[PDB]
């Protein structure tokens, strides 16, 4: 090389530094916004540890690391499926946490105690992507196991809608929250399932190179040294999990993990060594954002996050591509 | 001293069987006309490909390679390639690096292939010969005696052309300078004077099956052309050149 | 030798006859289909003038018309997007459409005489897609016009769910009715409508040319003769129209647009002299039957056709990827 | 019976101001390195391209023909194009006729470069020399003048990559053929020994800007192919084939 190493990754560390800052800010707003603004000196008053510790922490927490997951997740299928539209509730894995949610609700009859429910979710995600890795290991091209992948979902969709006809616990608004994502009862009860998404998270974030390659030919990619039949399995596995327990922490929510990778590269994050921890953080953010806007917006109740996310998120996106 | 061996290596009805030896320090040429099967060849060489017949690179046999090892004592060329959006050049090519430590080389052999002005411009960007230019740069660089001692063979699928005189001619010197490191390279031509003039060996082929093989001398035979081909072919040799003409 | 080109002529025909035949049996059935059975002989009493002419007859026939638009409309986009996802409803038109209709309820107040709720419907179809050609007129590669036009959408959704918030007259049902569409109250009164989709249907049926010159490349087809910075703009044009009608005639369909098209590709439908009018039978004859399965598969009431739709659409689509 | 006529051409600094003309039934090869700027000369020739400065084309303006009717006056081949999926050669061949009714046309022609027994297979499953060769014949077959009076200009960059001697020499008489039958025809070529004996007229280009114009034996002189490619070049007459070889 010339310069181009210092000149690259001084751009790097400068844009990776911005969004860490901008997503501690973004949990301080959290830690302090709501009904009543806690300013950092009344941080360990009475109303310190009810409203900035068995409450916003954990739920500011799992936002940041659900929105981090979905960005990432996003990047990674974006690369691997070749295609600007892979979301990560496009192959299913988002509606079969869904299936087995409500799978066990009616078997269990509703007298669960909360948790089996979660584990539940976490289910039904590991089937759908289990099948998926037996769609692929049949050395199925890509264009044809993502297609497969959207059937897949369309099938799931169509399997819990039905669910809902009979289940008598259907709940009016629970759906809502469900289908459009939310934190609102989110407690430390829930520490288990954000343990259960950071190595993960950790690990594939490590993962830039073998992205690097794909980003390249199928063929200069398998003769750089890399082993193709393996990371697509484990892309998709890991993909699986974090949206798995995602859905299952949060709900089905859309928009991050399609519009956050792309804003980045727009803004000319190509390297996957800056791209995909610039997922992360991002994501992370914009979630957050989207979560403070959603649960003190409407003094009547909560709002669900797919509802404020699209609606600031798109006006801003447009106005990036519009001109920038 | 042989570094690959290959027995009774088929493909359908696109590549007869086959069975051929790639020794250590030699430059091998692919001969033959469109559909004689050279692309198919060099791919399974790569191992790129699995099928009929089983061959053996450095004691082991390929079928039995991690993709990772594999890529240390093998660098492959595919024939067309398409580059990919908004890579600079310099990343493209320190992503073929093993030690990416060794900053000097990449200018040495990017310099050689005239890419000095140019490490700093998109992939995407560039003219045919030197998106060409940029892939053999890469390759070379995955597989640098200089840089690595698992090096070993280096396949590669017709790199020669949309080169420039100029540039072909350098890319002749890096490959004659890697041979003599001690490096196997086997490649396609479609340059008969060239194979004559810079190949040690040949391997004549058609329609999938081997018609000549070995010195480029005893293999390039007007006859032998004529039956690959299928055409009259006459020798000729000024102060020392031996080209090949053709009667049309 | 020159026997390949009539091969294929031969094997075109014998599918299209296919297909219609299987068309009109269709038709057959649903005029019959039903609450009661009506063989084709009682088809003058007093009992066919009021069920298989002014009930039947003209429900059964726009089903058929949106059907063909719906799957047209998802070949002509997937190959101009040159995308496998692109849909109709993905470029927001879908959505513009409803929040056309919800504009129109609560500006009327609730009193409008329903054929002005069609228009209104239309009109924010046609307001969408004359963004979309204000965005690549400006010469975008394809690439970032599809990015802008799913942000339109997305848009579109986070307006359109606003307004729904502000009304008296939401009901569940006809919320549900219209975003997973039906044609429940469908009449002869809808005619105009079932007009305004045959001329664009004709029209963009007869254009099997320039789309096989999509089908290689940008720089091929502009070398041959084609226009692309013209026909780019009028296949969006032709699309937002027939997505426009179908949503003011029926609401929000999925999958036909979608699957119709994809599976005719995968059994070797690649010529689009055959693909275009393969995908109007076909689509048609999918969401013909898919009607016949929704008015009389709950004697409580009319599913929607979103259920059924994937519901038998999913399963035997992956049965055909499965294996075949 | 000048087809072409440029003037000022001209495209940042990757295409220096050039000016020539393109006469009705000579054979003209655009020589020069890689970053000579051929491609982008030979696509602002097609039209695909606007830009500074301005060229004549059939006594009208290009910059005022209709995409459709300059794709009947003038057929145009990009140095790389990817096939596309699942598309039957036959199809892909009389998608560039305009009168599909000449199916006598299609056989000779795509028989002449060996494509009979090829024409129903799918163009993405071909030989890199195959593929290339249907691309060649679509191209004829939409310029044929056999079929096609309004055929006049046939531009080509460098479409005789990838193809055996057989198949070129092919090429060849084709090409011959076309021009003898009044049918400008402009090339790049890499081949310096190819344009000297095939082609009437060359341009010699280098850093964008024109060195030689004109015979191409006054062109392709060793003092001009030094500066242009940087190195000595011998001239040879041997049994009348006049050959071009290099002192490296
Ligand atoms: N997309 C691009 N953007 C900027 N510069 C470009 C682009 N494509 C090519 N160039 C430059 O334009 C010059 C001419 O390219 P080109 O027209 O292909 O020349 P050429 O004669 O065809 N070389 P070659 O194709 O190897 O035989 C070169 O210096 C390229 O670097
Ligand atoms: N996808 C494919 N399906 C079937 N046959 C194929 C396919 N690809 C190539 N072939 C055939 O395989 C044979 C040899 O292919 P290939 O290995 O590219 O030969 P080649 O020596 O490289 N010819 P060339 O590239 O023109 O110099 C030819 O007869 C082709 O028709
Ligand atoms: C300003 C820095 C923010 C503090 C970082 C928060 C990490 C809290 C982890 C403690 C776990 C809480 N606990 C023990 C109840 O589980
Ligand atoms: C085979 C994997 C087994 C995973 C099951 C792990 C159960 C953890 C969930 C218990 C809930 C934690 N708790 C009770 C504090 O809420
Ligand atoms: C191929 C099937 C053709 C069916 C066409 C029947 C359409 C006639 C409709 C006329 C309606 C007149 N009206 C409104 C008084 O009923
Ligand atoms: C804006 C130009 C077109 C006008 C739109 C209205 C024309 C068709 C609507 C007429 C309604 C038909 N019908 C049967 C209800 O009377
Ligand atoms: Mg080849
Ligand atoms: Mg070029």
């Amino acid at each position: 090389m010339l310069t181009l190493a210092r000149q690259q990754q001084r751009q790097n560390i400068r844009w990776l530094l911005s969004l860490s800052v901008l997503m501690l800010l973004a949990l301080l707003l959290s830690l302090s916004a709501g009904e009543q603004w806690i300013s950092p000196g009344d941080w360990f008053t009475p109303r310190g540890e009810l409203f900035v510790w068995q409450i916003r922490l954990p739920r500011t927490l799992a936002v940041l690391l659900v929105g981090a997951a979905l960005a990432i997740s996003g990047a990674v299928m974006q690369a691997l499926f070749e295609n600007p539209l892979a979301e990560p509730g496009l192959l299913g894995v988002s509606n079969g946490a869904g299936v087995g949610l409500i799978a066990a609700v009616l078997l269990g009859q509703g007298q669960l105690p909360n948790w089996a429910l979660g584990l539940s979710a976490i289910a039904g995600a590991l089937i759908i992507t289990l099948i998926l890795l037996r769609f692929a290991r049949r050395h199925l091209s890509t264009s044809r196991l993502l297609l497969a992948g959207v059937a897949l979902g369309i099938i799931s969709s169509a399997l819990m809608t039905w669910a809902i006809y009979f289940s008598t616990s259907v709940d009016l608004r629970q759906l809502m929250y469900w289908m459009m994502g939310g934190f609102g009862g989110v407690d430390w009860r829930q520490s288990w399932l954000m343990l259960a998404l950071i190595p993960v998270l950790l690990w594939i974030s490590s993962q830039s190179r073998p992205m690097n390659m794909l980003a390249l030919g199928e063929i200069s990619a398998r003769q750089l040294g890399l082993p193709l039949w393996f990371w697509r399995n484990v892309l998709v596995a890991a993909t699986g999990w974090m949206v798995g327990v995602s859905v299952a922490l949060a709900g089905a929510i859309g928009f991050i993990g399609l519009v956050i990778p792309h804003i980045l590269r727009l803004s000319g994050l190509t390297d996957h060594r800056v791209l995909l921890p610039g997922c992360a953080l991002a994501g992370a953010s914009a979630l957050l954002l989207a979560d403070i806007v959603a649960r003190l917006a409407l003094a009547a109740a909560e709002l669900p996050i797919g509802v404020v996310t699209a609606t600031l998120g798109a006006p801003v996106f447009i106005w990036l591509l519009l001109k920038a | 001293s042989i570094v690959m061996q290959l027995q009774d290596v088929a493909e359908s009805t696109r590549l007869g069987p086959l069975s051929g030896e790639v020794r250590a320090g030699e430059i091998l040429h692919l001969v033959g006309p469109n559909g004689a099967g050279k692309s198919t060849l060099l791919a399974r060489m790569a191992g790129m490909t699995s099928g009929k017949g089983s061959i053996q690179f450095a004691g082991q046999p390929l079928e039995a390679w991690s993709a990772t090892k594999l890529a240390l004592h093998r660098a492959y060329l595919s024939q067309q390639q398409t580059p990919p959006f908004a890579t600079p050049v310099w990343h493209y090519l320190t992503l073929h690096q093993h030690d990416k430590t060794r900053t000097e080389l990449l200018n040495d052999v990017a310099g050689a292939l005239a890419l000095d002005d140019k490490l700093g411009r998109s992939t995407n960007q560039l003219s045919g010969g030197e998106w060409q230019r940029v892939r053999l740069a890469a390759v070379v660089l995955q597989i640098t005696p200089q840089a690595n001692p698992a090096g070993q063979l280096l396949l590669l699928d017709q790199p020669m052309c949309s080169l420039d005189v100029a540039q072909q001619s350098a890319l002749d010197k890096i490959l004659s300078a890697l041979s003599q490191q001690g490096l196997a390279i086997v490649m396609s031509s479609h340059d008969l004077n060239h194979t004559l003039r810079h190949a040690h060996r040949a391997w004549l082929l058609k329609g999938g099956k081997m018609l000549a093989s070995g010195r480029r001398e005893e293999v390039l035979t007007p006859p032998n052309l004529a039956q690959a081909y299928g055409m009259n072919f006459r020798r000729l040799d000024i102060e020392g050149h031996r080209m090949l003409i053709s009667t049309i």
